[PDB]
Formats: structure tokens, C-alpha cells, sequence
């Protein structure tokens, strides 16, 4: 083995000294053995002098100069396959949750390079999730980015553990949940809340492998936590051919440890303090995202929004890479529909007539032209009643009320906390439904008939039995 | 053992102490203690407790070996101590169950329990509208000199009515860290708290203006540590950090002196790292970690109501919710001056009363209302009934919130005013009265119907026939 | 006739205001971001300078 | 003990002393010169036996090599009886030319701060005169008072003012520092505190002045006010006396501060400010403080740069502060002056259990109606008064004849105005403002209101105007 010796201490930052030659290359880990366990150092930069510059994953304190540190001749290494599924995990790719060893076959480094311009795929494509209004009027991109817009209170955590269920149904692929610097506390309450719907289960299969570095720990472990993740999700890409999710909650966060670390680091600070590196670290995360010739990666991003400035150099760099955004809305909750997803914020650059097939586009833009005109109405329909309005106003009123009332969805996951049977709605029998509603064959059913179901199948049943 | 190469700044370069651990504490020939931030290849960058008067170029420094800790147990209780645990308040020596490093991780994922228990805010406004749990952090963020110190110390006071009690499970121990405050200040505070007999369960750990930068953004962190004692015993514990902007301040202190890269508003990078390395701590544990709980009440003052700033923002992000205080409404006579609509608390319902929260739901709905109605007051010759009736109704409820400083209502004594004001029997009292309205009330159930009181304080929830017998209570009262 | 007029004809103007003071609303916050950007990087370059001497 | 200069740049002098016995930091250090002894402050040591010192005069001409002596100790000024009625330069050296300061005694101007347990705490109310202060902000006897404000709006006037009701009547010594402030008007106060008596050129005087102003180098206005704070505290600590200590500019020790911070070559913090800030105004402010041996009640006059108290300067000051009377450019545009803001202004000892319970009703319904009226205002200016219901109307118009009521014509005013100066006391500013309140005088017009005393002036003005 090789070993050099702490010679500073400041902050996160350790420099090592090496005998000659013995140098680690740059985002090798470094160990430290402590009574806390091993402290990982990443290496930053080389400071001449065989003297390399370190950030640690984990707090320095206690650190004394000539403290000997062990290279392990690679980057942080983290275990992968399905032996990481319902596992918690940290950057540094050991378990929290106390439930023993990770016994993975592999362990994969957490940097390595994006695809290849040759292995990129030629086309885009749709994941379909089984979700009606997301499939229809906002498409997810196979191996894109998603970003997901919301808070408390507007059902996110059901929202992707129901993308969880759904594409482990449908399609097969495992999932991996990232929390990039987010509260402890949501994090319980998400593996409890993942515990209570089944997406994890102790004693048999589990849907989902968690990563977690939460905002108690060092600005480093933040920032890597994403690759971390990222980089389990990409085994189950390459090497088993699925269609993986990977689920990022914050973002921001991401970008923020890189601001923080790049602040350590003694780099100048670029526009409105973010890091000069901002662009291209963005990148590195980013474009690992992608669909292969075996499999691709579908990334599901929480993005926060500072000072709700959308124009702010974080987040104005992160939708340079989201190929749709998902909406979820307290206005749309308060109205009783579940999932919450605002149908007009929604947008995807997905749905083209060329992409969707011109079917499904024109259904979807009918869709959202019939809800912006009753949105447009709306004020001069109170006001006056529906009946003030001329009769293709009324009609168009009574569709759009319909169209709006079936968007809403009973999923599999929250039947837990409510007892009504889930319900899976493949895109095919989406874009029928909402045709058939558009071109009136159903107008004479009551809107109610239309709230938590199915395809129109389940319209019709309904419908029947409200009238028996 | 090492020798001063510089002095100044506070800060004391010091050549050798080759064994010294990163934070370890030094002792300077003239007694006054440092510790060591920096640790570089030929030199250590020590920050100074006292002022650099008493160290000069050429002097002998002393290695502690010991990493900067605080003595921790019960014996802190009715003390004052600075932010190494000495006390101040000229009393005896502290006697301590144990010592604790200033700096230790938060409870891991796995070890913490869902908030479940409430923090009983003595403050109606706070208790029905925005409530606390056990193990939340909730942050009290305004203005300049409009109660944010009021509500966290009336907070501290409401406890009095259970730590009199057997019951460990139900007593709440507070600790309070004065972080930049005038000396004058805590001492006044301690006499408030001693006038309440509020001492006897209460710890101060004080870093007042004039203690040196190091102090001042440790005592957060001691504090912490003291309340961690509490928490890992299995008992409750309460602590109000007043406030994070001075010890964010005293941080960038230290490292502008140490010259470590400044960033926005001339804060060190992660000066994130240190709020949420602080924060982190305040959970609420499991029945196999012992099911104690460590609830932070974080201060912050924003210049102007500039709630985007950084640290604000950064403090925002990390706690689980805000009590949100305005001038604009303390000028009105609206007191403590919560705004009710930049106020929320993410952990919310679970933690509220039972009984609270059965009348509270509405009243949310109401003052919303209200609040969008608000802008007709002032057209009143032609009012929508609708309208009409809403603001008659807003007003009278934001008039009931109002309460006087170092006065909180036990939640038996809430749910009564709250059950009247949100049924409508308070319309037909004229509103200048409404605070003789209340005081009376309460007087005439603690007379008439304490049986329901009684009820209400035992089992914490309201019965359809408990609540029938309020409601005839609530009209032969109003009756006269 | 002139009374029933003139009350809709204000309500018409109040509206169109309305109108005219969201899409000011509009601007000025766009302004408002480009000024707070603007601020942090100039005062963030003055403490750089600062400091790199 | 005695070093040699090295470097000089601007107000920092490098000396090195061969002899391996360096000054302790905060030490003198003297300079003979033609123009006298040059005093120099130890700041740093920066190793190999050199230190860093902050000149107290002007550089120019120091050569290097220049001999320098060690004095043993901090800045040390006179303090006792022997220095009222006298001005005292930061160095403490008397510059009113009648010879020397015959005190027994000579105390550094650096100590510390009094410990935890010797802070005494106190409810006594500073009765002013002033309707706006007596009512809406009581000043604390053994507290601090911060008179915030801009260019032009009132603070040296007001503090004049306050002088004059103050210091006349205070039984104990007061001590006036002008750290950093205008020349002029200090020769005008030096001229009114003649004319009073409140100094005398013979026999006993109950004043003493010391004297930083802004032409002097950064360090002498940063270390003027601790040379005033240290006589105010013999005044307390070693006679017992009660003391008054009047400060003008706190702005410039803080900006001073910053001058020789940035001098220093430390890292500038927010909008510039020195790292120190806090810390500084902490070691200046809770030295004065009031002791179980004495109380040093302070009158602070705080200069808002672009009105601005947001900044960081009046933002650190406001933390220190028993009662703070922002002076307002707003309020002194519509001519109501002394022009303090009735809401901005704020007292700790506004309470109930402290003023009693009818004062604080009358401050609290005061408040109410002028915020009331300042939130109808916004729509005022669009529909004027003829669109507001009745009761808002009623409300509108007592809120406007109540902040016309607030204005008060002062004595030190009248080369600004010829109206005869008058002092209102604490009660009948509470009775007058009830009555006004209750409606008792809604017969009378607003103009009635403005620049009297209290309300039995409303009454005779009226009559006046009828
Ligand atoms: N409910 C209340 N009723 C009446 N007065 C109150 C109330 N709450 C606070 N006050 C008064 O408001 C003033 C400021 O209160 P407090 O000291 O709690 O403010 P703060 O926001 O902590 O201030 P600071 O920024 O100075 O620390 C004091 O006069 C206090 O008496
Ligand atoms: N009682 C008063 N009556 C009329 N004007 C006053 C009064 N007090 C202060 N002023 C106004 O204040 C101005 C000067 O204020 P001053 O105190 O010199 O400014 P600063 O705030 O810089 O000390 C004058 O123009 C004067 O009109
Ligand atoms: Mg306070």
C-alpha cells in the first residue's frame, strides 16, 4: 500500500504529504482511521512538493498533523447491484441503517465518464409512467432529466413512490433515491413513509435503493452524494438493462455544496457568488443521465428555485438540462385532485407531433387549449353563472370540467393510507380516452363519474352504477 | 509546548505544538486559553478567548490536549454559565454529570422518531395556528425589536405549569444561549425568569458582546450540547439560540482574521455547514435511542424584513418551519405581532392538542379569509354581506390573538376563546372590548364549569357531549 | 341611464388598470432580479479584491 | 525601554525593538518631534521583534530609524474632579490652553468591561420634557439613548436640547465626547455650555469635554471615545457619583474602526466594514454600563449614512440601546419637528409595570391611530379623505392633529425659529394626549396643534386663531 501523512488542518480541507513519486491522482479517496471510523478524503488538487490538497467527507476535527493516511488507489468506491436495494446508504458507500454489510459482488467507483457520442441514442423517446396527465401532457423523456416543482403539503412523496411502483410494474427497473442535502428528518420520514407503502420491504423485495447525505454533513459529502447515487443507478443501466430511475432531492443542493466546496478550495467565486466551475460541474452530473444501447437512466429532479428568480445561475443551469417539468400545485390539490399536477404548468419538450406521433399531439394540445379557455372563462362564469356564456362556451365549459375531473388518479401506493384500489393507465388507452371526451361521445355522463378512475372502461362503469 | 511567532486580530500564530489536534485548546503563559483552527506544515493558527493584550510575541503556549467540551448533567440547572461551561452568575461550582465535545454529529436517519408531541407555547396565535412539536426546530425569524425574545421566553415561562410535576415525560428542561447580547440584557432576563420561578429548570449560557469572537460562536454549539444530555437521557429538552445572525457574524469574524476566503456578504463559504451542523441536533429519538427529544427555537433578526438575504435564506432552508414577526403589525397593537400568513409549520398538525386542534381548523380558513378581504375595510358604504360578514368575523378573532408579554394561557384556557371566537358568539360584542370579553370568560368557566376545564386538561380532547356542554356554557356566558 | 353608465364604465377602467399594473408588476420584478444579481457580484468582487492583495 | 521606527505608511508606523522586550499590544509609544510628542498605539506584533502601531498624529515627517520610547502601558488620560470644565484631546492632553490637568491621577483608557455579576439593573424613567420622548420612548436613568439619524435632520440640535433640560438638572458630573465630529459645532456647544454655566472658568464646573474631531488621523477618532469613557468611569467607579455621558458621533468610532481595519490590511467585511465590528462596538458599549457602584446613563447621537439603519453601523448600534429616538427625514418634511418617528422610536421601559398603566395606554392608542392613519395614507393619495368611511375619517383626523401635537418648539431653536422655547412635563403630556384621544378637543383645528406646549397651549392657541 502507499501511505503519506496529514500535514494541514483547515476546515474541510487536509493537505497529505507523499514520499516520491507515490502520488495519488486527483479524486482518489484517502483514509483515515479514527474512533469514528474511516474519514474519507478526496483529492482535490496537487500542490507540488508531492503535497496534495483534500476534501474531507467527513468533519476534520481531531485531525493532528503527521496523521498517516492510507491511498486506496481509486476513487470512493460504493457497492452496487440489487444487494443495494432497501439499503440506506452514505457517499462513502457504507450503510446507515444498521441493518448489516452491504454484501454486493461489485463496487463501482463514483466517477467515471458519460457515454460516448457513438453509443448515444439517435431518437427521443417516452417512458411512459402510467400516470394519465403525466403521460399525456407532459411526457417523460427515456434517460432525460425531470425536473419536479412543489413543496409539503401537494403530495410529492406519494407522487414518486407511485413513479416507483410504476416503473418497476411496467417496465422492470429498479429505482435509487438521492437526498442531496436535505433535512434528516424528511428522510426518516421518507424511508418510514417507503416502509408503510412496500416500495421497501425488509423481509423480501425491495424497489428502491436510498442514498443519503443530509445537511449535517460536510460540504464535500453533498456534493458527491449525487454521484454516489447516480452511480448505482448507472450499474443496474449497463450491466442488468433496465430502464432505472434516479431521484434527486435537492438539486440545488448539489449546486450549493459545489459552491461551497469550490469557496474552500480558494477559487475566485464567479457571478452572484456560485462557483466558477458551475456550468461544467452541472455537466459532470448531468450527462451520465442518458439512454445506452442497453438501458438508460431517467432522472427525477427536485429543483428549488432561490428568491423565486427563475433567471438565477442555478437554476437557470439546471433547466438547461430538463427535458420536461412536473408541476405539482396546492391549487390543484385544494380542488380535491390527486396528484396535483397543474396540466398547464406541466410542459415537456417532448411533446412534438413528431415525437408523440400526431395522435397523441393533437389530443394533448385539444386538452390544453379546452382547460386554458375555461381558465380564461372562469371569473365571467362566476359572475355571470354557466349558463350566461354562448352554448360552444357552455359545452366547452362542461368538457373542460369533465377533462379536468378525470386527470385525477388513485394510486397504487397511496391505497395504503386510503383503501381505494390503484389504478396503472398505459398511455395507449390515455390518448383514447381523452380523444373519445374531446369529440363528445361521453358528454352525457355526470362529471363525478369521471373523479378517481381508471381509463374510460372505468368511466363507463362508473357511470353505470351512479346511474343503477 | 510552543513559542508565539505573531499576535493581533485576536489571532496568534504559534510555532510548533506539533501534536495539537484540530479545535484543541491551548493555554498561553498569561492564562488566557485559545484553540487551534488552523493547523498548517510550519505553523498554528490559534484564535484567542481573551483580548491579545494578554499575549505577546515570544511566549510560551501550553497544550490542553483537549478538544473544546463543556460539562453537561442536571447540576446546570438554575446556572449561568459562559460558553465553556464557567459559571457566571457568582454562585458555587458547577457540579456536572459529565463533559461533552462542543461538536458531535446529529442523530443519524434510523435513530429518530416522527414529531409527535407538542411544545406547549403559552401564545394563542402560536399554539393554534403555528405549533411546535417536540424534536421540531422552528424558527422565529423578524425585525428589529418586535418580540421575537417575548415569544421564545414566553415559551420558556408556559412550562412552569408541568415541570412542577412527577412526570419526566412531560417536563421540558430549557436551555437559553445569549449570543451577542449586552450583559445587561441576560441579567435582566435572569431576574424575569427568577421573578416566575422559572430558574429552577432553566440553563443560560450567555456570550455576551464583548466576549471574543470564538466564545460567541461556540456557545450555540455548547449549548447544544448541554440539551443533548437531556435528549440522550430520555428526557425533553428546550433550546433557543438568540441569535443565529450574531454568531453567524462572529464566524465570519474568525475567518476573515484567519484570511480564509471570504464569499457573498463576505461570509465564509460554508457558513451554511454552520447552521446546519447546529440545527441538525434537535430530534426527537425512538424507543430504543431512548425516546428523548431536543426542540431549538433559532433566532433571527432580518434588516428591513429582507428575508433574502443570506443567512436568513440559509437559515430558512434548514429548520422546519418560521414564526414570522412584523413591525408593521406590532404598531397596530397587535401583539406578539405574528403574521399569520408568512407563518408556517411544516411538521404542522401532528404535533398540535388534540382538543386545539379540533377548533383551531377553522379558524386558519377564517383569518385567510380575512386576510383577502382585508382591502374592503376601507369601502366599507358597499360591502358584499359575504364580505361584510368575514371582516366582522377577522377582526374580532385577530383582536382575540392579541395577548400580553409574559402572560401564557394553558390550552384549557385556550380552547375556550378560540371555540367562542371561531362559533361567532363574540359578534355581538363590540370589539373594543373583546379583551374584557376574554379575561371574564375564563374567569366565569373557572367558577362555573371547571369541571370542563378539568376535562379538557386531563384528556386533551373534546367530546361530542364535553364539546355540546361548551357550547352552553360559551352562550350563558355571552348571555350577560 | 348615466348613473348605471358611468358605475360600469369605472368598473371597465378599474379592470383595465388592474391590467396595466400586473404587467408593471411584471417588469419591475424582472428588473428586481437583475439589480439583486448585480449587487451580490459587484459587492462579492469588491471583498475578492480585497482579499487578493 | 525604546525601539526604532522602521516603515511608515499613512497612519501605520512599523517599529522594531533590538532589545527583545516587545510592548505589550494596545501600549504607547512616544515620538519626539518638533511639533510635540507623536503618539503611537501598538496594533500587532508581527514577529522578529517588530510591532505594528496606529499613529494618533498626523505621519509626515517621521523618518526611519527614528528613535522610540515605550511608555509601559495604554494610552493613559486624567481622570477626577481636577478635569471638569476642561477639553481633553484623545492622548489626554488639554487643548483649551490653560495649562496643565493638575490631576492626581492618570488611567488607561483600555479596561474591561464590568463582570456578569456586578451588573446592576434599573426602572428609573429620564423624565425629558419632550412631548414625543416623555410619551412614546422614556428615556432609562443608568441606560443608553441613541438618537438616530440622518444629514440635517435634528441630532445635534435635539442633543443640545437634551443638554440643556438634562444637564442642568442632573445633580451629577457629565462628561461630553465629540468623537469625530464637526469642529464647528463643537466650538458652538463649547460657547452654549459657557453661556449656561453648565462649565465655568472659575470656581466648580459640572462637565467635562473631550474632543476628537474629524481632522484628526483614523485612530485618534477611533480611541477619543474610550479617553471620554474612561472619566466617565472614575466618575462612577471611584467617586460614586451618578454620571451622564453624552456621545457624539458613535458612527465615527465605528468608521474609524473601518478606516484602520482596512489600513491594517484586514480583509474587508460587508459594504466594507472592518471584521471587527461587532466586537469593537461590544468592548465600547458595555463598558458603560451601570455597576452596583454607580450609573452611567449615555446620550449616543448615531449619524444614519443614506438614512439608511439597515446599515450595518446603525444596525450594530441598535442592539446596545435602552431607548432609541430615530429622527426622521420624513417627518421633518412635513415640518413637524423635533421630527422623531413615533413608530421607529422605542423604549424598553414602555411598560406597564414601569410607567404605569394609563402612560402606556395613551402610547398604545397613539401608536394604533398614527399607524392606522400611515396605512390609510396609501390610499389617500389616490381617492383623498372623501371616500374613507366615518370612523376612519374620525380616525384619520385625530391621527393627523396627534402627529402635529408630537412637534414641540425647542429653546436651542430659536435661531431657527422665533417661537419661544417650552418644556412639557411627562403627566401633562399623558393627560393632554387622553384628552386628545377621547375627542375632548375634535372642535379644534389642526393647525392648533402644531409647535405648542401642552394642551392648554392647544386651547389658547385656538383662541388665538378664532
Ligand atoms: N405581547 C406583547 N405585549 C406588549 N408588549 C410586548 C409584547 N411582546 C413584546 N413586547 C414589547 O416589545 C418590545 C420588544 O420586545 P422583545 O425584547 O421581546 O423584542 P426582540 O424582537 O427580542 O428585540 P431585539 O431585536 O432588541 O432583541 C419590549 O418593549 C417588549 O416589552
Ligand atoms: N426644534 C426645531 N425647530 C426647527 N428646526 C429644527 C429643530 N430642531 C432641528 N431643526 C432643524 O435641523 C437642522 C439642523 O440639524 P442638525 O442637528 O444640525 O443636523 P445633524 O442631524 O447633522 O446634527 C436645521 O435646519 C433645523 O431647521
Ligand atoms: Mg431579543
Amino acid at each position: 500500500p502507499i501511505t503519506g501523512k496529514v500535514t494541514a488542518v483547515i476546515g474541510a480541507i487536509v493537505d497529505v504529504h507523499f514520499e516520491q513519486s507515490e502520488l495519488p491522482a486527483i479524486l482518489n479517496a484517502l483514509e483515515i482511521k479514527t474512533p469514528q471510523g474511516k474519514l474519507v478524503l478526496e483529492v482535490a488538487q496537487h500542490l507540488g512538493e508531492n503535497t496534495v490538497r483534500t476534501i474531507a467527507m467527513d468533519g476534520t476535527e481531531g485531525l493532528v498533523r503527521g496523521e498517516k493516511v492510507l491511498d486506496t488507489g481509486g476513487p470512493i468506491s460504493v457497492p452496487v447491484g440489487r444487494e443495494t436495494l432497501g439499503r440506506i446508504i452514505n457517499v462513502i458507500g457504507e450503510p446507515i441503517d444498521e441493518r448489516g454489510p452491504i454484501k454486493s459482488k461489485l463496487r463501482k467507483p463514483i466517477h467515471a465518464d458519460p457515454p460516448s457520442f457513438a453509443e448515444q441514442s439517435t431518437s427521443a423517446e417516452i417512458l411512459e409512467t402510467g400516470i394519465k396527465v403525466v403521460d399525456l401532457l407532459a411526457p417523460y423523456a427515456r434517460g432525460g432529466k425531470i425536473g419536479l416543482f412543489g413543496g409539503a403539503g401537494v403530495g410529492k412523496t406519494v407522487f414518486i413512490q407511485e413513479l416507483i411502483n410504476n416503473i418497476a410494474k411496467a417496465h422492470g427497473g429498479f429505482s435509487v433515491f438521492t437526498g442531496v442535502g436535505e433535512r434528516t428528518r424528511e428522510g426518516n420520514d421518507l424511508y418510514r413513509e417507503m416502509k408503510e407503502t412496500g416500495v421497501i420491504n425488509l423481509e423480501g423485495e425491495s424497489k428502491v435503493a436510498l442514498v443519503f447525505g443530509q445537511m449535517n454533513e460536510p460540504p464535500g459529502a453533498r456534493a458527491r452524494v449525487a454521484l454516489t447515487g447516480l452511480t448505482i443507478a448507472e450499474y443496474f443501466r449497463d450491466e442488468e438493462g433496465q430502464d432505472v430511475l434516479l431521484f434527486i432531492d435537492n438539486i440545488f443542493r448539489f449546486t450549493q455544496a459545489g459552491s461551497e466546496v469550490s469557496a474552500l478550495l480558494g477559487r475566485i467565486p464567479s457571478a452572484v457568488g456560485y462557483q466558477p466551475t458551475l456550468a461544467t460541474d452541472m455537466g459532470l452530473l448531468q450527462e451520465r443521465i442518458t439512454t445506452t444501447k442497453k438501458g438508460s437512466v431517467t432522472s427525477v429532479q427536485a429543483v428549488y428555485v432561490p428568491a423565486d428568480d427563475l433567471t438565477d445561475p442555478a437554476p437557470a443551469t439546471t433547466f438547461a438540462h430538463l427535458d420536461a417539468t412536473t408541476v405539482l400545485s396546492r391549487g390543484i390539490s385544494e380542488l380535491g385532485i390527486y396528484p396535483a399536477v397543474d396540466p398547464l404548468d406541466s410542459k415537456s419538450r417532448l411533446l412534438d407531433a413528431a415525437v408523440v406521433g400526431q395522435e397523441h399531439y393533437d389530443v394533448a394540445s385539444k386538452v390544453q387549449e379546452t382547460l386554458q379557455t375555461y381558465k380564461s372563462l372562469q371569473d365571467i362564469i362566476a359572475i355571470l353563472g354557466m349558463d350566461e356564456l354562448s352554448e360552444q362556451d357552455k359545452l366547452t365549459v362542461e368538457r373542460a370540467r369533465k377533462i379536468q375531473r378525470f386527470l385525477s388518479q388513485p394510486f397504487a401506493v397511496a391505497e395504503v393510507f386510503t383503501g381505494i384500489p390503484g389504478k396503472l393507465v398505459r398511455l395507449k388507452d390515455t390518448v383514447a380516452s381523452f380523444k373519445a371526451v374531446l369529440e363528445g361521445k361521453y358528454d352525457n355522463i355526470p362529471e363525478h363519474a369521471f373523479y378517481m378512475v381508471g381509463g374510460i372502461e372505468d368511466v363507463v362503469a362508473k357511470a353505470e352504477k351512479l346511474a343503477a | 509546548t510552543g513559542r508565539v511567532l505573531a499576535v493581533g486580530d485576536g489571532i496568534a500564530r504559534v510555532f510548533g505544538l506539533n501534536n495539537i489536534q484540530a479545535e484543541e485548546l491551548v493555554e498561553f503563559s498569561s492564562g488566557v486559553k485559545g484553540m487551534a483552527l488552523n493547523l498548517e506544515p510550519g505553523q498554528v493558527g490559534i484564535v484567542l478567548f481573551g483580548s491579545d493584550r494578554l499575549v505577546k510575541e515570544g511566549e510560551l503556549v501550553k497544550r490542553t490536549g483537549n478538544i473544546v467540551d463543556v460539562p453537561v448533567g442536571p447540576g446546570l440547572l438554575g446556572r449561568v454559565v459562559d460558553a465553556l461551561g464557567n459559571p457566571i452568575d457568582g454562585k458555587g461550582p458547577i457540579d456536572a454529570a459529565g463533559r461533552s465535545r462542543a461538536q458531535v454529529k446529529a442523530p443519524g436517519i434510523l435513530p429518530r422518531r416522527s414529531v409527535h408531541e407538542p411544545v406547549q407555547t403559552g401564545l394563542k396565535a402560536v399554539d393554534a395556528l403555528v405549533p411546535i412539536g417536540r424534536g421540531q426546530r422552528e424558527l422565529i425569524i423578524g425585525d428589529r425589536q418586535t418580540g421575537k425574545t417575548a415569544v421564545a421566553l414566553d415559551t420558556i415561562l408556559n412550562q412552569k405549569r408541568w415541570n412542577n410535576g412527577s412526570d419526566e415525560s412531560k417536563k421540558l428542561y430549557c436551555v437559553y444561549v445569549a449570543v451577542g447580547q449586552k450583559r445587561s440584557t441576560v441579567a435582566q432576563l435572569v431576574q424575569t425568569l427568577e421573578q416566575h420561578d422559572a430558574m429552577k429548570y432553566s440553563i443560560i449560557v450567555a456570550a455576551t458582546a464583548s466576549e471574543a469572537a470564538p466564545l460567541q460562536y461556540l456557545a450555540p454549539f455548547t449549548a447544544a450540547s448541554i440539551g443533548e444530555w437531556f435528549r440522550d437521557n430520555g428526557k425533553h429538552a428546550l433550546i433557543v439560540y438568540d441569535d443565529l445572525s450574531k454568531q453567524a457574524v462572529a464566524y465570519r469574524q474568525l475567518s476573515l482574521l484567519l484570511r480564509r476566503p471570504p464569499g457573498r456578504e463576505a461570509y465564509p463559504g460554508d457558513v451554511f455547514y454552520l447552521h446546519s451542523r447546529l440545527l441538525e441536533r434537535a430530534a426527537k429519538l425512538s424507543e430504543k435511542e431512548g425516546s428523548g427529544s431536543l426542540t431549538a427555537l433559532p433566532v433571527i433578526e432580518t434588516q428591513g424584513g429582507d428575508v433574502s438575504a443570506y443567512i436568513p435564506t440559509n437559515v430558512i432552508s434548514i429548520t422546519d418551519g418560521q414564526i414570522f414577526l412584523e413591525a408593521e403589525l406590532f404598531y397596530k397593537g397587535i401583539r406578539p405581532a405574528i403574521n399569520v400568513g408568512l407563518s408556517v409549520s411544516r411538521v404542522g398538525s401532528a404535533a398540535q392538542v388534540k382538543a386545539l386542534k379540533q377548533v383551531a381548523g377553522s379558524l386558519k380558513l377564517f383569518l385567510a379569509q380575512y386576510r383577502e378581504v382585508a382591502a374592503f375595510a376601507q369601502f366599507g358604504s358597499d360591502l358584499d354581506a359575504s364580505t361584510k360578514q368575514t371582516l366582522v368575523r377577522g377582526e374580532r378573532l385577530t383582536q382575540l390573538l392579541k395577548q400580553n408579554q409574559y402572560s401564557p394561557l394553558a390550552t384549557e384556557e385556550q380552547v375556550p376563546l378560540i371555540y367562542a371566537g371561531v362559533n361567532g358568539h363574540l359578534d355581538g360584542i363590540e370589539l373594543s372590548r373583546i379583551g374584557e370579553f376574554e379575561s371574564s370568560f375564563l374567569s366565569y368557566l373557572k367558577s362555573n364549569h371547571n369541571e370542563l376545564l378539568t376535562e379538557i386538561r386531563e384528556k386533551g380532547e373534546l367530546s361530542k357531549e364535553l364539546l355540546a356542554s361548551l357550547k352552553s356554557a360559551t352562550e350563558s356566558f355571552v348571555a350577560t | 341611464q348615466g348613473y348605471a353608465a358611468e358605475i360600469s364604465a369605472r368598473r371597465n377602467a378599474m379592470d383595465n388598470a388592474s391590467k396595466n399594473a400586473g404587467d408593471m408588476i411584471n417588469r419591475y420584478s424582472i428588473l428586481y432580479n437583475r439589480t439583486r444579481q448585480a449587487v451580490i457580484t459587484n459587492e462579492l468582487v469588491d471583498i475578492i479584491t480585497g482579499a487578493s492583495s
